């Protein structure tokens, strides 16, 4: 208290420091600024509309050449605090990911060094428009790009130089964060003749895939399949049950359809790859075709589907004659055709069923790569 | 330095906060407006609301900020907050469904002989004329009108950028949709002594080909069942029961379809075009199913002393077999053949018609994008 | 008339933040009261509500009786909100959402210290109505509110209307109803052991509801359903033998309908409150129908199978006739439906009883509150 | 400028913003309202809430705004922002669904004499009766009152100017439709107090509903069902072999009817429409119900049915005889003289009912048409 | 009066608010705390969000606050407005979802000395652990830590006092239940940085949940569908004459729980849980499938069953005797023996993994309970 009162009167901040004047030692280069990016949390991932809500520690550094102190300031306390108002504040701009203004990363507590350098590093709840596309769904699941920096100023006015990822990742993401490159830069453009403003470029390469869809989604696949696969088994064990063979295909039919229904529902949440979607619907087709097969091949058959003496000779005539008929039905039986039928069912459930997990594997060989 | 104090102090001594960047009634100040777009994030196709993001570049000149040796000739270019002036308050005639985000009160580029550049990116809640005319393959146009909101062009004039700038300069890549172009026309509604708004056109194109595909399946598949229930009658006449099961099932199906239509129009409705006729193709496989049913219906029945007993025997069997022989006559299958070739016509024809219209809808009403 | 000079005098001396206090050990006397005007949202599962309350605020401050120029110019006055001491109100009780538009309004000074101010406020709160308050006997909504600020040794509130209501300005878009409304002024000392007593304002609100629309929603399906199983029960004594399966079909049918009801209304008392009472007659009346329903089939399942060479040969054949007859005969004895006939009256009275036991008791929870 | 500095400084100095234009004890402040709803953005039935465009034309007068060559000389009448003024707290009595949009801090035009107008471009949140009775074909008149919130007739008075149609700027994108709307003035004096209170503008919105697409979809199943029903009669009499066949149908359909129901009652829940509108769909739809249930129980109804070589021949022939009897029994059980009876007995019922159904359709179609 | 003005004026003259109240490089600002949680208005389930009130009881002192007969004199302990003070920015590290509600603008306890407290009825939204594994039958302990934000050890300090339980003021109408809650203090410096970072209180909430309402209805359809499966097996022995029938009921059965599960993914997804629990109903349900798979595949199992005038009398009874042993050969397939086997077979198998489901059920809760 060493002239303290008095001295924070001397210096003045507001009155001796020109609030309105950026103390860049007059017209030169810049004062040299550095940004540090540390994610504190990632709360929500949207596949749909390429949008992520995440928290970042906005670690910022620049020298305040006016803030160089003396004994009853510097040395009195080599370290001291000063709020946002006594403080020129950049507007660091999430230059391609501030498709939602910055919160509670505006004008909050800063750290005042003992000979101008200043340190301001709080919390940023933000939204971003990261490069989703319908391609961020292959297993790679791409690399999310983001640039940070003091938006307005140029290379003669500002300069910003420059941490993983899983430091505080959301573990109740359905995704997985593989990596995390950080490297600054500066850049002039097409229309400008003159390089300027420098930025923090941070690529996020991730991956995601629950282990929960697998469980109720495959479950129906096999289930389903085996019904199309049984359908045809039952037409042997008894194919006369005509009506009730019928009920099964209505039944199997309707089941198949809603199930795929809640599939494009999560599918809107998130624009799905062409890779996976084809296999599912090219193949439940698989079945549909069969059920329609099941049809014609199941019901395709026309029918299968001495005077005294003179009188009982009428009946032995009636007898044989319709015996032709009666047997016209067993004709239809086609029972040495049996095992074929269901063997000719077996062959193609094997050729499809495999063709799929065969495809499953020709894509399950490269990723294990 | 160089007369620093002096420039600095005169300037903030004669500028006025509360005032208009104009000297009395002329001319006024010709401000420049031109927004390069960032990207668009949501088209609420249902309601006709538009949330996008662009840069409001404004720029005019301030002859009250002409500098001298040290901030003119010292550093010709200096960044200075706003607050100081006349900012564009702008609302959108149709749109401006809601405030500005990152639009106003962000620093600016002040050139030495007073040129002002202000370059702010912003999100803005709009709502354009998409209408219920954003599904025909022909798609539709829209008015986007920007302009201030208590100011009557009389102390300032507004002027544009390009005209060809397009709207597919920054059309969103993520789109399952597309862009034919965005016009820009400055206008001055005489209804009003106030010179107003500017009208920006929306000749948008909406091509998301993903699920119309498997929508194709239900129309063709559903024909399957169709063909199927009309093929079953001369296939196993005893289709009797089964057949009923075909149509409980054929009906429910088309009804659940009626389940998702509403639900899909949730985000997104318009023009029953699609709908409109697949509705008619609906009613069609309605009444054909049913009359065939009728078809089926059809059948009014179907749906010495020694020798005296023998007699009695001979008569028994032959007697009722002509009665049941009757029923054979009563259900011979003349209809089956003939209407499964009515079934030929009906199906074959109504099939390749909404095929057609959809054929024609994509291909025909597309061109008139100019 | 000294208009200027009187104003300017006491604004010399005027004190903001200082309460008009004789001394500091007696506090000020404050008058309050609320007239409901809007009961915007009754979320009773979550027991919260939103209401536009007329905050009748009154109190005394003779720091401003006036003279010649002011008392006497005008006994009445209108001078700004921001000009002293103002009460932050809140429902101890319910005040869940700080106040809306119910401040920054126009207060009322008498020329002598009478002070009146009313405002309107929409805010959130949280009433009774947990699993009860749906009956016919009402659970009184008890909301106490007071300044959330200071405690009673400087502040002390007054009151009203403990007796008289409610449906002055009750929501018409209630399926509820109020039947009394009490209002009391009280001291602070609770369960929790808190001293420094903060007065408050208790708001009892015993109200009614249940002008059911859905009721018959509920009503008709399940009458239909009882009847539908009365068809299941008497339709068998008319039905043929192919009706075993018949019947089953209806089983499928029966619960498809059943759980479609059970999905319905469960949803309802999630979205809004909860009370067991009504809930219960439904799903358990529902259960027990179920119950005897399938047991029924089990009843028409039961039963094993009901579910001289001349003469040589004429010998054997006339045997096979009357022999086998005694066979076919088996079927006769076996399916002598003593069970079916009776099974009509089984379920008949039973059906009655279930009907009665239920509606009759829903007749009581209607007939005691009658 | 013409007087430039002496102009500006004079006027700030002797001017108190706060102060409301009070000119001895008389006229108070005469200030009139004039709302011109430019257009409407959205409205909610369920929650009688509307977001609308309003340009508030506010007039009043300060004789202390007249002028000489040192204010008028300078620039005629000018543009003065709000702030300096005394602003009435306008408030939609039974509306006010919240705060006026973009109200604050706008501009106005004063005269070098004084004429002031404040006519800002508002759009806000409203609240109005709809009642059960709005989504009438006949409509309900939304009663909306406007006026001075906390100031009487002595302190001040809000007056009218303007009758004007609702369909002046009615949203074209309403599903709905107007009849007319009128607004007359009124002054509210109370038997409470001997004093003269403030003044109000009362709106009356008279409009009726319904974009006819809805209409259609729902009624067509119902003709659909008509034919099922119609089969239910026709199938059985023209063959009762597939009785259980139909059983099917009873199930598959009533559930369809159930699914329709989920759909429209949401909307019913989404939108309250005068409840006695629903009874229509009620008994109508429920007819289908009783119909079924009886037609198909009755369809069921029926007990039943839904030598000495020589003397061996006569033991045997006598066996074919009595079972000749018996045959005839059960066929004697399903006659084809009275199923015709139920045909016409109910089909006249259906043209009863049907025409009854057509009753309330046609009725308030004789009143709608008008 | 008692230095009236000399004492208040001096206090605000030599009073500052840029500065915090720091006393040399020391013990930090001795910050006291502890809990007063009395209400939990809302908390979700899905997003483990909690909006509760807790009065933040803070306690610390500022020497500058020491007094003589000119301020202690006065009135002992007077209560200052909040404004004056350097408040700590407290926050829920692993929470913080916003916003402490109603902290600004308050009341602050001063003593003639200095003793100072302010217990603020803060209500806010939170986010802490629980996850998938909260509702277990072994429980979870949401870890909630609180403490200053941007400020390490070297400067600043808070500390806990006291053990108090959870169930202290737990929500009574909790679909849910607490067991215990503990809060202990600490200071967390890291091996990262050589720097003493901040102090914090960490709550741990230990409580098990789940209403039973979901439980009574989960169980229901279980039992009941187990009935039908139980019938699925008894059928074929009492009623094999309905074989086709037992198929229907599979088509029936299966689509019905398949549908049950639709619900679930809607609701589960909506009210989150460790998938570990579904794995119960999984196999137990797939079981009914897996069991009608083998039992009706089995059921269908079986190929078949799934003089010269004297001479023709002999040609004829012959006709009968040859056939008769032949047909013996399809009956030979359906012995009505091994049907009793397969239901015994699986009766026990379903009695046992029935007791199974009652197993994990109750096991789970023999572990819950503990």
């Amino acid at each position: 208290v060493n002239e303290e009162e008095r001295l924070i009167n001397d210096l003045l901040i507001v009155n001796k420091y020109n609030k309105h004047v950026r103390p860049v030692k007059h017209n030169n280069e810049v004062v040299n600024i550095a940004l540090s990016l540390t994610l504190s949390n990632l709360i929500s991932l949207k596949e749909t509309d390429e949008t992520l809500t995440t928290n970042v520690w906005m670690d910022h550094a620049w020298y305040d050449h006016r803030l160089t102190w003396n004994a009853s300031e510097y040395s009195d306390i080599s370290i001291l605090r000063l709020r946002p108002e006594l403080i020129w504040i950049p507007d660091i701009v999430l230059q391609n990911n501030n498709d939602g203004q910055y919160n509670v990363a505006y004008f909050c507590n800063v750290l005042v060094r003992p000979n101008g350098y200043v340190t301001w590093l709080p919390p940023a709840i933000f939204r971003s428009s990261c490069p989703i596309n319908v391609l961020y769904f292959p297993f790679d699941w791409q690399n999310c790009s983001l640039k940070f920096t003091a938006l307005n100023y140029n290379a003669n006015e500002i300069s910003m130089d420059l941490i993983i990822d899983p430091e505080a990742f959301t573990e109740n993401g359905e995704w997985e964060i593989i990596h995390k490159p950080a490297k600054k830069n500066i850049y002039g453009d097409k229309f400008p003749n003159g390089t300027n403003y420098q930025d923090v470029t941070f690529y996020l390469i991730i991956r995601r895939k629950p282990l929960f869809y697998v469980i109720n989604f495959i479950t129906p696949c096999v289930l389903i399949s085996f019904l199309a696969a049984l359908a045809f088994y039952l037409p042997a064990e008894s194919g006369e049950k005509m009506s009730t063979a019928i009920c099964v295909l209505l039944a199997q039919a309707v089941f198949l359809l809603l199930t795929s229904q809640r599939l494009p529902e999560t599918a809107l949440a998130v624009p799905l790859i062409g890779k996976y979607l084809m296999f599912i619907m090219s193949l439940v087709t698989g079945v549909v075709v069969n059920c329609g097969i099941v049809l014609n091949f199941h019901f395709r058959t026309p029918s299968t589907h001495s005077g005294i003496d003179s009188t009982n000779y009428i009946v032995k005539q009636i007898k044989e004659k319709n015996a032709y008929d009666e047997e016209v039905g067993n004709w239809n039986l086609v029972g040495q055709t049996i095992d074929r039928l269901s063997m000719f069912i077996i062959t193609p459930v094997m050729v499809l069923g495999t063709i799929f997990i065969f495809v499953m594997g020709n894509f399950n060989r490269p990723p294990a790569k | 330095s160089v007369m620093e104090d002096t420039l600095l102090s005169v300037l903030f001594e004669n500028y006025n906060p509360k005032v208009r960047p104009s000297q009395t009634v002329g001319d006024k100040v010709t401000v420049r407006v031109g927004l390069t777009l960032t990207s668009l994030l949501i088209l609420n196709e249902k309601n006709e609301e538009m949330t996008t993001s662009v840069f409001l570049n404004l720029a005019w000149t301030d002859y009250r900020l002409q500098w001298d040796p040290a901030a003119y000739e010292g550093i010709k270019d200096l960044s200075i907050p706003s607050d100081d002036v006349w900012q564009p308050d702008i609302v959108l005639m149709n749109n401006n469904d809601g405030s500005f985000e990152i639009t106003l009160h962000v620093n600016v580029l002040v050139q030495h002989t007073g040129a002002v550049s202000w370059h702010p990116s912003a999100i803005y809640r709009s709502s354009c004329t998409i209408k219920v005319m954003y599904f025909p393959f022909d798609w539709q146009n829209c008015t986007m009108v920007f302009k201030s909101y208590t100011y009557d062009t009389s102390e300032v004039i507004l002027q544009h950028a390009l005209d060809a700038m397009i709207n597919q300069d920054a059309f969103t890549e993520n789109g399952q949709w597309s862009i034919e172009h965005k016009p820009s026309r400055k206008n001055w509604r005489s209804d009003d002594p106030s010179y107003e708004d500017v009208t920006f056109y929306l000749i948008i194109q909406r091509k998301p080909l993903f699920y119309i595909v498997y929508t194709i399946v239900p129309c063709i598949l559903i024909s399957i069942l169709a063909i199927l229930v009309f093929y079953l009658p001369p296939d196993a006449g005893e289709k009797m029961s089964l057949s009923i099961s075909a149509l409980l099932a054929l009906t429910v199906f088309l009804l659940l379809l009626a389940d998702k239509v509403p639900e899909t129009s949730l985000s997104v409705p318009i023009i029953i075009s699609y709908l409109m006729f697949i509705m008619i193709l609906v009613a069609f496989s309605v009444i054909l199913s049913v009359v065939v049913l009728n078809l089926h219906h059809r059948s009014p029945n179907t749906h010495e002393a020694v020798e005296a007993i023998k007699y009695i025997a001979e008569q028994l069997e032959s007697a009722s077999e002509f009665d049941d022989l009757k029923k054979d006559w009563q259900y011979v299958a003349m209809v089956a053949d003939r209407l499964f070739l009515y079934i030929f016509i009906t199906m074959c024809s109504i099939g390749t018609f909404s095929i057609f219209l959809d054929a024609s809808h994509n291909v025909p009403p597309d061109n008139p994008f100019a | 008339n000294e208009e200027g000079r009187l104003i300017e005098k006491l604004l010399g001396d005027y004190d903001k933040r200082i309460k008009p206090a004789k001394t500091l050990d007696h506090v000020i006397d404050v008058t309050l009261k609320l007239t409901l005007t809007n009961l915007i949202s009754l979320n009773e599962k979550e027991e919260a509500l939103t209401t536009n309350v007329w905050i009748e605020i009154q109190w005394n401050d003779y720091r401003l009786s006036w003279n010649t120029s002011e008392y006497e110019g005008i006994d009445l006055v209108r001078i700004p909100s921001e000009l002293l001491w103002l009460p932050d109100v809140v429902l101890e009780n319910n005040v869940d959402g700080q106040f809306e538009v119910a401040y920054y309004a126009n207060v009322l000074v008498y020329n002598d210290g009478s002070m009146y101010w009313l405002p309107p406020a929409i805010y959130r709160s949280t009433c009774p109505i947990a699993v009860t308050y749906f009956p016919f006997d009402w659970q009184n909504c008890s909301l106490v509110f007071r300044s959330q600020t200071y405690n009673a040794h400087e502040v002390n509130l007054q009151l009203s209307a403990e007796e008289g209501i409610d449906p002055e300005d009750f929501t018409e878009n209630g399926e509820w109803t109020i039947r009394h409304r009490p209002a009391k002024k009280n001291y602070n000392w609770q369960l929790t052991k808190d001293d420094i007593d903060f007065q408050e304002i208790i708001f009892f609100l015993i109200i009614q509801r249940k002008p059911l629309f859905y009721i018959i929603n509920i009503i008709a399906p399940c009458v239909l359903i009882s009847s539908l199983v009365v068809l299941v029960y008497f339709l068998p004594a008319q039905a043929g033998g192919q009706k075993c399966t018949l019947s089953i079909s209806v089983l499928l049918a029966q619960t498809i309908f059943l759980f479609l009801i059970a999905q319905k209304v469960p949803e309802t008392s999630l979205n809004v409150p909860l009370i067991g009472k009504y809930l219960i007659f439904v799903m358990f009346v529902s259960l027990v129908i179920v119950t005897n329903c399938v047991i029924v089939l089990n009843v028409s399942l039961r039963t094993p199978n009901t579910h001289s060479c001349v003469e040589a040969c004429n010998f054997i054949a006339k045997s096979t006739k009357e022999q086998n007859d005694s066979g076919s005969e088996n079927e006769n004895w076996v399916l002598i439906g003593k069970v079916i006939d009776k099974a009509c009256f089984w379920i008949a009275l039973l059906l009655f009883s279930l009907g009665t036991l239920a509606i009759f008791l829903t007749g009581h929870l209607n007939q005691v509150p009658e | 400028s013409e007087h430039e500095t002496r102009l500006v400084a004079n006027l700030l100095e002797n001017y108190n913003k706060v102060i409301r234009p009070v000119e001895h004890h008389t006229h108070f402040v005469d200030i009139t309202v004039g709302l011109q709803l430019i257009q409407l953005i959205n409205v909610d039935e369920v929650n009688q809430i509307v977001e609308t465009n309003v340009r508030l034309r506010q007039q009043w007068i300060d004789v202390r705004l007249r002028w000489n060559p040192a204010d008028y000389g300078g620039i005629k009448k000018i543009r003065l922002p709000s702030d300096d003024v005394w602003l009435p707290d306008l408030v939609l009595y039974n509306n006010a669904d919240g705060d006026f949009a973009i109200v604050h801090m706008t501009k106005l035009l004063l005269d070098y004499t004084g004429k002031i107008m404040w006519t800002p471009p508002a759009i806000f949140k409203s609240y109005c009766e709809i009642i059960v009775t709005h989504f009438p074909f006949d409509q309900q008149n939304c009663t909306m009152k406007l006026g001075i919130w906390t100031y009487d007739g002595t302190k001040v008075s809000i007056s009218p100017e303007s009758d004007r149609p609702d369909l002046s700027t009615f949203m074209e994108s309403g599903e709905w439709v107007m009849k007319d709307y009128r607004g007359w003035k009124h002054w509210v004096y109370y038997t409470c107090c001997p004093d003269t209170p403030y003044l109000d503008i009362t709106y009356h919105f008279i409009m009726q509903r319904i974009p006819l697409y809805f209409v259609v979809n729902v009624i067509i199943p119902c003709l659909l069902f008509s034919f099922l029903t119609v089969l239910v009669f026709y199938l059985p009499t023209d063959s009762g072999e597939k009785m259980t066949l139909s059983i099917s149908v009873l199930l598959s359909l009533t559930v369809f009817l159930l699914v329709i129901v989920e759909l429209i009652p949401s909307t019913s829940s989404a939108v309250p429409l005068i409840g006695k509108y629903m009874l229509f769909t009620m008994i109508f739809v429920i007819s289908s119900i009783i119909v079924t249930v009886v037609v198909i129980n009755t369809h069921h109804r029926s007990p039943s049915t839904h030598s000495a070589i020589e003397g061996v021949k006569y033991i045997a022939e006598h066996m074919k005889s009595d079972e000749e009897s018996s045959n005839a029994a059960e066929e004697w059980k399903y006659v084809a003289m009275v199923i015709d009876h139920i045909l016409l007995c109910v089909f006249m019922l259906i043209c009863i009912i049907g025409t009854v159904s057509v009753f309330a359709g046609r009725l308030i179609e004789l009143s709608q048409e008008g």
